[PDB]
C-alpha cells in the first residue's frame, strides 16, 4: 500500500480539470503559456537553494529528470482523457509535418503535471520497486506538490474561456466533439 | 451474361433485360411490394366495409419558368474480440488486437492510428507486442529490467517506472478514487464523466416513451391538478413569487399555472414568476432564483473571478469559528450558525 | 359542470350552425366520391337541424343507449 | 488489421437530434417441496402462459381465437406434462449418486421416454 | 460583503427574494443606491482563434466580417448532454403519419419514374427520326441532358437488378441507340403498374384517414373521459374552493383590506339550459334500472323543486317547458 | 401591460401593397427523398407547387428556375471540407467517410440519400437568386420553398438540414442591403441562423420557436446575441398549442416593434409548416390563417421580402399553408375549395384549403407571454 | 491540506454588521468622491 | 419472447412439485425448448381439428381432442 498526500487544493484542481474535460467538454490549451519542464526547472530553481546538501541536490535533480522522462513517455499512454486523444493526435500530426519529433515537457501544462503526481502512486504499485526507493519519491512527491501551493495561483488559475483567451482551458468544437467522441 | 450482343465488327445488335424479378418484390413501406396492392388482411380494418377530371395547369410550368444567373457570384466569386474499448471503455469503432482478445478506439492508442492509414497486415497491442518481444529474447524480464536500469544510469528511481509502462496497453486517464472521496458530492458517470450535485438522476425509458397519451412528462399536454398539492403534507404549494396557487378549476383550465419545484430547497415557483417554458425534466438539475450562486463573475474596473470551495467528505473538513466578528475577509465560503435582548 | 358545459355549446351555436348548413363541398370529391358518409347515414352529422338542439338529441340517444359512444364522440368531434 | 464497428452509428449525439436465523440450504426447498405437493394450484402464472400460446400458434394459424377453457386446458396439459418428466428426470439424477437436476438428465429421460 | 459580488447582480437577487413586497424592495433598492454588458447567453461558448481559421474558399471581406466562426452552439451542448423529449402523438396521429408514409413513397417513386420516361422519351423521339449511319455513334452525356444527374441513376438502379443497374447506365451513355427503348419501355410498364397499384393503395389510405383523422386532431377529447372520471369528483372539487380561499387569504394580508366575501363565481345567463339539464336527467331516470319507481319520481321533483326554488324558474314555466 | 388578448382577424389584403412576386422552383426538387423512415421531405414542395399552378396563381407572378449553386459558392458561409464532403458522399461510399460522418453530423439524423448535393445546390440556388432578385429590384417578393434549411451549421448538417442557404441569402441581401430581418416563425430555433449573425448589428435575427427540452435547445431569452451584434438576436420562447390569436398577439407586437425600431432594408421570413397543427414533430397549435398572418402582417411594412419555406413533416398541411401565403402575397385570398391537381388524395376528407387546429391546451399563459416580450421590447432599446 | 478549505463559522449578526459597514463605506466613498471632484472643477472653472 | 415469460422461479415451483431439490441453472433453459416443442404439437394438432370445424376460434373440446391423439388423455375439460 503506497499513498501520497496531496493537498486538497490541488485535488479540487484536479477534480475542477475532470469536470471541464469530461463535462464541460474544454480541452487545454496547448501549448501553455506556461508548461511543464518551465514548472519542473522553476522548482529546481528555488528549492536548489534552500539548502546546502550536495547529495540532497543530485537527489532533486534526478527526480526532476526521472520525472520528466517519466511524463514524456507516459502521456500518450495513460494521462489524458478521450477527448484530448484527438488533440494529441493533431499535436504528433504538426510535428511531423516539420519534421521535429513531439516532446510533452515543452507543450503540456502543469496540469497534465498534476495529473501524473495524482496517477502516479498506482504506477508505484505496479512496479517491483523496493521500499526505499517508494518511500523517497513519495517524499519528492509531497515536497513538489507542497511547493505548488505556495505557486497555485500563477499555475493554476481560474478563467472563462468565452471571456478571456488567456485562459487555461478552451472550448470545443462540435466537430472536434464528432471525431473525438463518435469513433 | 452478355448484357450487349456485340457483332463481329463490334456494333450493336440487341441487348437482353436482366433480372427485374430479382428485386421486383421488395418488401417497401407498406409491407407489400409496390408491384401489388393492400392484402384484405389490412383491408378489413382499413376499409369501413369489406366483403368477401383532367383539367390540370400543373404542365404549364417547364413553359413559364425562365432561369434565373443573376447573382453577383454567378460564373464564380480464434477468438471475438470485445465490443468496448480496452482504453475508455466506450462502444465505437475498433482496431482488433489479432493475438489478443482487446479492442482499441482509433484516436485511443499511442500514436492514434488514422481511420484510412491502417496497418497493412497485422496489429498488436503494445501488450501482446511486449509479449512478443519478451518470447523472442533468450533472457528473461527481469534481466532486460536490470539491462534497462542500468544503461539508464541518468535516472534510478524512475528507471523501473520508465520499464514498466512499455508493456502497458495505452488506457484513457481516470482520477483515482482518493481525489475522488475526498468530494462526496462529485459522482461518476456511466461512460467514466463527471457528475455532482447538480445534476439529475437520469429518466428511464419508461417514463419518457412508455407513458400515456394525455399524461407527458412534459406536464404540458394536459391539466394535472396534482401538482399544486404537496405529496407527503397534503397542503397546497404556494409559489415564492407571486403568493398563490393557481390550481384552477377543470372548468376554466386555463386559470391553473404551471408550478414547479425547486431541486435543492424545494421552493415552488410558477412558470411564468420565473420566465421559464420548461419543465426542466431532464439533464441539469433545475435550481431557483432564491439560492446563492457557486460562481460568480466581477468587472475589476480585466475581472475576477470566483468558485465556492467544493462540499468535503467530514474527516478532511474543518469548520472553524471566527474571533474577529467584523471585517473578518472570509472567501465567500461560509457557514451560517443560529444567533443566541442586549444585541438588539 | 353541466351548464357550463353546455353553454360553451349554446354560445357558439348560431356560428356552428351556419357553418355546418354553408357546407360547400369540393366538386371532384362530389364527382369520385372521395368524401365519406358514415356520419350521413347514421344521421350523425347536423345538417337541416340545429346544432345545439341536435347535440341535446344526440346526447339523450347516448343516455338511452341506442347510440354508441364511439359515434356520438364522432358526429360530436 | 481486422476492424469492427459497435457504436453503431454513423453520427454521435443521436439523442440530441430532431429524429438472522437462516436454514441450511435445501431445508426450505423441502418444506415447499411439501407445498407445492399438497397443493393442485397452477404454477405457472396464467397469462403468462397463454401469452406462450398466442405466439407459438399462430405460426398454425392466424386470428385464432381460443376459449378460455382451452388456455387453461393447455396449461393443466403442460404442468402434467412438466412434472411427470421432472420426477423422472429427479430419477434420472438420483440414479448417478446425484441430487442436482442436470440438463443431460432430461436429455435422457426424454430418450427412455421415447419422446424423442 | 466580500467585494465578490456586484451590486447588480445584489440588486437581482435581492429583485428576487423581495419582490412583492414593494415596500421593502424600494427601501433597499435605494437604502443601497442602486441607479438604474457581455450578456453571453446560456446556449453559446467561445472558440479559440486556431479553431476559426478554416479554409472557406467563396468568403469576401464582407463575408468574413459580417459572419460569425468564434461563437457555436450545438444540441447536444443545450441538452446537457441529455437529450431531447419530442412531442407525444396519438395512435391516430401515428398511423395517420404511415398513412402519408406510404403514399409519399408511392408518389415520390412513381413522379421520378414518370420524370426519367419524360427524358428517355425526349431521347427517344430524337433518335427516331435521324438515320443508322450515325446512330452507332451517338452517344449521350451523364445526366442525359437533364438537370439532374442522379435522379435517373436511382429508377434505373431501382427498377433493374442492383449490380446490373451500373452497367445498364454505362450501356446508355455509351450506346443509347439499343438501351433507350427498352429501357423506356419497361419504365412505362413499371409506372403503370405502379400506378394501378397506387390507385387500389389511394381506396385504403382514404377510408383510413376518414375513419382516423377526426379523433387524430383530437387532444384533450381523447383523453376527456378517464380525466373526468378522475377530476370531476369530490377531492378536486373541495381542491379548487380550498386553493382560492387559500391564495385570497395568503393575499389578504399583503393588500386588498376588503376582503372578499366568495372564492367561485358563476354566471347563468341563458334559463332554456336548465331545462336542458332537467330534460337530460328526466331521460336518465327513464332509462336506469337500478333505482326504484318511487325513488324515480322523488328524483324528479327533487330535481324540479330545487331547479324552481334555488332559481327565479317558476315550477309552471318548468312544466311548460318540459 | 404589453401583452394584450386579442381575437385572431380575418386575414384582409392590402389593395395598396401590390408586389412583384418571383417564384423559384425547380422540378427536380421533389424527386429527392431523405430515407425510407424519415419525416422529412422534399415531395411536400411539389405537391405545393401543384397547388399553386392549380389555383391559376402563375398568371400573377413569374416562375424561375434558379441556377443550382456550385462548390464555392456554398463556401460563402460553410468550409470547404464540409461542402467537399456533402458533394462526394453517397450512399453507396458512406464506409469510406467515417471521420466526416461524425464530424460533419451525416449519417444519422441526416441521412446519406444518392441526391444531397443535388437537393442542397437547388435550395441554395434557389435562395441566392432570390436575394439577387431582390437586390436589383426585378421583384418585391421572392419566394423559394426549395430551402429553409436553417438549423445547417458551418461544418455540420443538423435538424434534417445540410446547407443554410438562408445565410447565403443574407449574404447576397447584405451586399445590397445595409440591414437585413430574418424572421423564424418555424416551431424549432433557427440556430443555424442565428448562429451566423449572432455577431453582427447588421442582419437581425428573430425566431418564434418552442424551447422546451426541444430541439435544437438553442434559443434562450437570455441569447441576444455578443459583440456587435448585441441586442440583435431577438428570441420568443413559447409553450405548446400556442393558438392563432396568441401567436398573433405574441408576433405583431414583436415583429411591430423590430420594425420601427431596427428599420431593415429586406426581409427573409422562414415559412416553416412545422408551426401547424397536426404535425408530426412539431408542438404548436396553429391553424393555416395563425401560420399565414404572419407572412400577410410582414407583406404589410411593404420591405423587399424573400420568402422561404421551411420545416413542415405532414406534407398535405405544409403545402396548402404554402399555397395560401403564396396567394397572399398576390393580394388574392384563395377559396377553400381545392382545385383539382395530382395529389388530391392527400387533403382529404373535406378537400378544403383550411388546416384545422388540434383543440389542445394554449399553455402559453398571458403573463409568461407578457414578461417574455417586456423583456424583449427592452432588449430592443438599443438597436435605433 | 485541511487548512486550505475552512469554511467560515459566521453568524447572522456579524453579517448584518459587515454588509451595513460596507455599503456605508462604497456610499461615502463615492459621495466624498464627487465633492472631490465637484471641488476640483470648481477650482479648474476659477482658475480659467 | 414469450418464451422467456416462463420464468425461472416457474420451473422451480414445476420441479418443486416434481420433486426435484436442486435445480441445475442451464435446466431452465432447457425446459423452455422442451415446452415449447411439446405445446408446439398439441396446438398444432389442435388447430388441424380446429380448421377441420371451419371454425375460427379453438375449443378447450378440441384441445383435449388433440391431446387424446398424442396419447395424453386429460380430464376435467370435457370429452
Ligand atoms: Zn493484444
Ligand atoms: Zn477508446
Ligand atoms: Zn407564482
Ligand atoms: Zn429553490
Ligand atoms: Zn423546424
Amino acid at each position: 500500500k503506497i499513498s501520497l498526500q496531496i493537498p486538497i487544493k490541488l485535488k479540487s484542481v484536479l477534480v475542477d480539470d475532470w469536470e471541464y474535460v469530461t463535462k464541460d467538454k474544454k480541452i487545454c490549451r496547448l501549448p501553455a503559456d506556461v508548461t511543464v519542464e518551465m514548472v519542473l526547472n522553476k522548482y529546481e530553481h528555488e528549492v536548489s537553494q534552500e539548502l546546502e546538501s550536495p547529495g540532497s541536490q543530485s537527489q532533486l535533480s534526478e527526480y526532476c529528470a526521472g520525472l520528466k522522462l517519466y511524463f514524456d513517455k507516459c502521456l500518450g499512454n495513460m494521462l489524458l482523457y478521450r477527448l484530448e486523444r484527438l488533440q494529441y493526435d493533431e499535436l504528433l500530426k504538426k510535428s511531423s509535418k516539420d519534421q521535429k519529433p513531439l516532446v510533452p515537457i515543452r507543450i503540456y501544462g502543469a496540469i497534465h503535471l498534476l495529473r501524473l503526481i495524482s496517477v502516479l502512486p498506482e504506477l508505484i504499485s505496479s512496479t517491483t520497486m523496493d521500499l526505499q526507493s517508494c518511500q523517497l519519491l513519495i517524499k519528492q512527491t509531497e515536497d513538489f506538490l507542497v511547493w505548488l501551493l505556495m505557486h497555485v495561483d500563477e499555475y493554476f488559475n481560474d478563467k472563462d474561456p468565452n471571456r478571456s483567451d488567456d485562459a487555461l482551458y478552451v472550448n470545443t468544437s462540435s466537430q472536434y466533439e464528432g471525431v473525438a467522441l463518435g469513433m | 451474361k452478355e448484357l450487349l450482343e456485340k457483332d463481329s465488327k463490334g456494333n450493336i445488335i440487341k441487348l437482353n433485360e436482366p433480372s427485374t424479378i430479382s428485386e421486383d418484390s421488395k418488401v417497401s413501406v407498406t409491407g407489400l411490394p409496390l408491384n401489388k396492392g393492400p392484402s384484405e388482411k389490412i383491408k378489413r380494418e382499413s376499409l369501413w366495409n369489406y366483403r368477401k377530371r383532367n383539367d390540370l395547369k400543373t404542365f404549364l410550368t417547364e413553359n413559364m419558368t425562365e432561369e434565373s444567373n443573376i447573382r453577383s457570384t454567378i460564373g464564380w466569386n480464434d477468438f471475438e474480440n470485445e465490443d468496448f474499448c480496452s482504453a475508455c471503455n466506450q462502444s465505437g469503432s475498433f482496431l482488433c488486437c489479432d493475438t489478443c482478445p482487446k479492442s482499441f478506439h482509433f484516436l485511443c492508442l499511442d500514436p492514434p492510428i488514422d481511420p484510412n492509414n491502417l496497418p497493412k497486415g497485422d496489429w498488436h497491442c503494445n501488450e501482446c507486442k511486449f509479449k512478443i518481444f519478451i518470447n523472442n529474447s533468450m533472457a528473461t524480464l527481469k534481466k532486460i529490467e536490470s539491462n534497462f536500469i542500468k544503461q539508464n544510469n541518468n535516472v534510478k528511481i524512475f528507471a523501473k517506472l520508465l520499464f514498466n509502462i512499455d508493456s502497458h496497453n495505452p488506457k484513457q486517464f481516470q482520477l483515482p478514487n482518493y481525489i475522488k472521496e475526498t468530494f462526496p458530492a462529485v459522482k461518476t458517470g456511466s461512460r467514466g464523466q463527471y457528475s455532482d450535485e447538480n445534476d439529475k438522476i437520469p429518466l428511464t425509458d419508461r417514463q419518457l416513451f412508455n407513458t400515456s397519451y394525455g399524461q407527458s412528462i412534459t406536464k404540458l399536454d394536459s391539466y394535472n391538478p396534482d401538482t399544486h398539492i404537496d405529496s407527503n403534507s397534503g397542503k397546497f404549494l404556494i409559489c415564492y413569487k407571486c403568493n398563490q396557487t393557481r390550481l384552477g378549476s377543470w372548468s376554466h383550465p386555463e386559470n391553473s399555472r404551471l408550478i414547479m419545484t425547486c431541486d435543492y430547497c424545494q421552493t415552488p415557483w410558477h412558470l411564468d414568476c420565473v420566465p421559464r417554458a420548461s419543465f426542466k425534466n431532464l439533464g441539469s438539475k433545475w435550481k431557483c432564483p432564491l439560492h446563492s450562486p457557486t460562481k460568480v463573475y466581477k468587472k475589476i474596473h480585466n475581472y475576477k473571478v470566483w468558485k465556492k470551495q467544493r462540499l468535503i467528505n467530514k474527516k478532511n473538513q474543518l469548520y472553524y469559528e471566527p474571533l474577529q466578528k467584523i471585517g473578518y475577509q472570509n472567501n465567500g465560503n461560509i457557514q451560517i450558525i443560529p444567533t443566541t435582548n442586549s444585541i438588539k | 359542470t353541466i351548464y357550463e358545459r353546455l353553454l360553451e355549446i349554446k354560445q357558439m351555436n348560431e356560428r356552428v350552425t351556419k357553418e355546418i348548413n354553408t357546407r360547400s363541398t369540393v366538386t371532384f370529391a362530389k364527382d369520385l366520391d372521395l368524401l365519406s358518409s358514415q356520419l350521413s347515414e347514421m344521421g350523425l352529422d347536423f345538417v337541416g337541424e340545429d346544432a345545439y338542439k341536435q347535440v341535446l338529441r344526440l346526447s339523450r340517444r347516448l343516455i338511452n343507449g341506442d347510440l354508441e359512444h364511439q359515434w356520438f364522440e364522432e358526429s360530436l368531434r | 488489421a481486422r476492424t469492427k464497428q459497435t457504436a453503431r452509428k454513423s453520427t454521435g449525439g443521436k439523442a440530441p437530434r430532431k429524429q438472522p436465523h437462516r436454514y441450511r440450504p435445501g431445508t426450505v426447498a423441502l418444506r415447499e417441496i411439501r407445498r407445492y405437493q399438497k397443493s393442485t394450484e397452477l404454477l405457472i402464472r396464467k397469462l403468462p402462459f397463454q401469452r406462450l400460446v398466442r405466439e407459438i400458434a399462430q405460426d398454425f394459424k392466424t386470428d385464432l381465437r381460443f376459449q378460455s377453457s382451452a388456455v387453461m386446458a393447455l396449461q393443466e396439459a403442460s404442468e402434467a406434462y412438466l412434472v411427470a418428466l421432472f420426477e423422472d428426470t429427479n430419477l434420472a439424477a438420483i440414479h448417478a449418486k446425484r441430487v442436482t437436476i442436470m440438463p443431460k438428465d432430461i436429455q435422457l429421460a426424454r430418450r427412455i421416454r421415447g419422446e424423442r | 460583503s466580500q467585494d465578490i459580488l456586484d451590486l447588480d447582480d445584489l440588486v437581482e437577487k435581492v429583485d428576487f427574494y423581495l419582490g412583492s413586497n414593494k415596500e421593502l424592495f424600494t427601501w433597499f433598492k435605494n437604502f443601497v443606491g442602486y441607479q438604474e454588458c457581455e450578456a453571453f447567453g446560456p446556449s453559446y461558448k467561445r472558440l479559440p482563434k486556431s479553431d476559426t481559421f478554416m479554409p472557406c474558399s467563396g468568403r469576401d471581406d464582407m463575408c468574413w466580417e459580417v459572419l460569425n466562426d468564434e461563437w457555436v452552439g450545438h444540441p447536444v451542448w443545450a441538452s446537457e448532454d441529455s437529450g431531447f423529449i419530442a412531442h407525444r402523438k396519438n395512435q391516430y396521429e401515428e398511423t395517420l403519419f404511415k398513412i402519408e408514409e406510404e403514399r409519399h413513397e408511392y408518389d415520390f417513386y412513381i413522379e421520378s419514374n414518370l420524370r426519367t420516361i419524360q427524358c428517355l422519351e425526349t431521347i427517344v423521339n430524337k433518335i427516331e427520326n435521324m438515320t443508322e449511319n450515325e446512330k452507332a455513334n451517338f452517344k449521350l452525356p451523364p445526366g442525359l441532358g437533364h438537370t439532374s444527374m442522379t435522379i435517373y441513376k436511382k429508377v434505373i438502379r431501382k427498377v433493374y437488378d442492383k449490380e446490373r443497374g451500373f452497367e445498364i447506365i454505362d450501356a446508355l451513355h455509351e450506346h443509347p441507340a439499343v438501351t433507350a427503348p427498352v429501357v423506356l419501355k419497361r419504365l412505362k410498364q413499371k409506372d403503370e403498374e405502379w400506378r394501378r397499384a397506387q390507385r387500389e393503395w389511394n381506396k385504403v389510405w382514404r377510408e383510413l384517414e376518414q375513419k382516423v383523422f377526426f379523433k387524430s386532431l383530437d387532444h384533450l377529447g381523447l383523453t376527456f373521459k378517464q380525466a373526468d372520471k378522475k377530476l370531476l369528483t369530490t377531492k378536486q372539487l373541495i381542491s379548487e374552493i380550498s386553493s382560492i380561499k387559500v391564495d385570497q387569504t395568503n393575499k389578504k394580508i399583503h393588500w386588498l383590506t376588503p376582503k372578499p366575501k366568495s372564492q367561485l363565481d358563476f354566471d347563468f345567463p341563458d334559463k332554456n339550459i336548465f331545462y336542458d339539464i332537467l330534460c337530460l336527467a328526466d331521460t336518465f331516470i327513464t332509462h336506469t334500472t337500478a333505482y326504484s319507481n318511487p325513488d324515480k319520481e322523488r328524483l324528479k321533483d327533487l330535481l324540479k323543486y330545487f331547479i324552481s326554488l334555488f332559481f327565479s324558474i317558476s315550477f309552471e314555466k318548468i312544466e311548460e317547458s318540459l | 401591460m404589453v401583452y394584450e388578448a386579442t381575437p385572431f382577424d380575418p386575414i384582409t389584403v392590402k389593395p395598396s401593397d401590390k408586389r412583384r412576386v418571383a417564384y423559384f422552383y425547380d422540378a427536380d426538387v421533389g424527386n429527392y427523398a431523405y430515407g425510407a423512415g424519415h419525416p422529412m421531405k422534399p415531395h411536400r414542395i411539389r405537391m405545393a407547387h401543384s397547388l399553386i399552378m392549380n389555383y391559376g396563381l402563375y398568371k400573377k407572378m413569374e416562375i424561375y428556375r434558379a441556377k443550382p449553386a456550385t462548390k464555392q459558392e456554398m463556401c460563402q458561409f460553410h468550409t470547404d471540407e464540409y461542402i467537399d464532403f456533402l458533394s462526394r458522399v453517397t450512399p453507396d461510399n458512406l464506409e469510406m467517410f467515417k471521420r466526416e460522418s461524425v464530424k460533419f453530423n451525416v449519417g444519422d439524423d441526416c441521412p446519406v440519400f444518392d441526391g444531397l448535393y443535388e437537393y442542397c445546390s437547388i435550395s441554395g440556388g434557389g435562395s441566392m437568386e432570390g436575394a439577387a432578385r431582390l437586390n436589383r429590384g426585378k421583384c418585391d417578393v421572392a419566394v423559394n420553398y426549395a430551402g429553409g434549411l436553417h438549423h445547417a451549421k458551418k461544418s455540420e448538417a443538423s435538424g434534417f438540414c445540410y446547407l443554410n442557404d438562408i445565410v447565403l441569402g443574407i449574404i447576397e441581401l447584405l451586399r445590397y442591403h445595409p440591414r437585413v430581418l430574418y424572421i423564424d416563425i418555424d416551431v424549432h430555433h433557427g440556430d443555424g441562423v442565428e448562429e451566423a449573425f449572432y455577431t453582427t448589428d447588421r442582419v437581425m435575427t428573430c425566431s418564434f420557436h418552442k424551447y422546451g427540452e426541444f430541439f435544437p435547445g438553442t434559443g434562450e431569452l437570455r441569447d441576444i446575441g455578443v459583440g456587435a451584434g448585441k441586442n440583435y438576436a431577438v428570441n420568443v420562447p413559447l409553450r405548446d398549442g400556442i393558438d392563432d390569436a396568441t401567436y398573433r398577439s405574441v408576433f405583431e407586437p414583436v415583429i411591430k416593434k423590430i420594425m420601427e425600431w431596427y428599420q431593415p432594408s429586406a426581409v427573409v421570413l422562414q415559412c416553416g409548416g412545422d408551426s401547424l397543427s397536426g404535425d408530426r414533430l412539431g408542438c404548436f397549435n396553429l391553424s393555416m390563417e395563425g401560420h399565414a398572418n404572419c407572412v400577410n402582417y410582414v407583406k404589410s411594412f411593404g420591405i423587399p421580402m424573400m420568402v422561404v419555406g421551411g420545416g413542415g413533416y405532414t406534407m398535405r398541411n405544409v403545402a396548402r399553408t404554402w399555397c395560401f401565403e403564396t396567394g397572399l402575397l398576390n393580394n388574392v385570398v384563395l377559396d377553400k375549395d381545392l382545385p383539382y391537381n395530382e395529389y388530391y388524395e392527400y387533403y382529404g376528407p373535406d378537400y378544403k384549403l383550411s388546416v384545422r387546429p388540434s383543440n389542445m391546451f394554449n399553455v402559453n399563459t398571458p403573463e409568461y407571454l407578457d414578461k417574455v416580450m417586456t423583456n424583449i421590447f427592452a432588449n430592443l432599446e438599443n438597436t435605433k | 491540506f485541511n487548512q486550505d478549505f475552512k469554511i467560515t463559522q459566521i453568524d447572522e449578526n456579524s453579517i448584518k454588521y459587515d454588509f451595513f459597514d460596507k455599503i456605508y463605506k462604497s456610499k461615502m466613498v463615492q459621495k466624498r468622491k464627487l465633492f472631490q471632484f465637484q471641488e476640483s472643477l470648481i477650482d479648474k472653472l476659477v482658475s480659467n | 419472447d414469450n418464451i422467456q415469460g416462463i420464468t425461472k422461479p416457474a420451473i422451480r415451483r414445476l420441479a418443486r412439485r416434481g420433486g426435484v431439490k436442486r435445480i441445475s441453472g442451464l435446466i431452465y433453459e432447457e425446459t423452455r425448448g422442451v415446452l415449447k416443442v411439446f405445446l408446439e404439437n398439441v396446438i398444432r394438432d389442435a388447430v388441424t381439428y380446429t380448421e377441420h370445424a371451419k371454425r375460427k376460434t379453438v375449443t378447450a373440446m378440441d384441445v383435449v381432442y388433440a391431446l387424446k391423439r398424442q396419447g395424453r388423455t386429460l380430464y376435467g375439460f370435457g370429452g
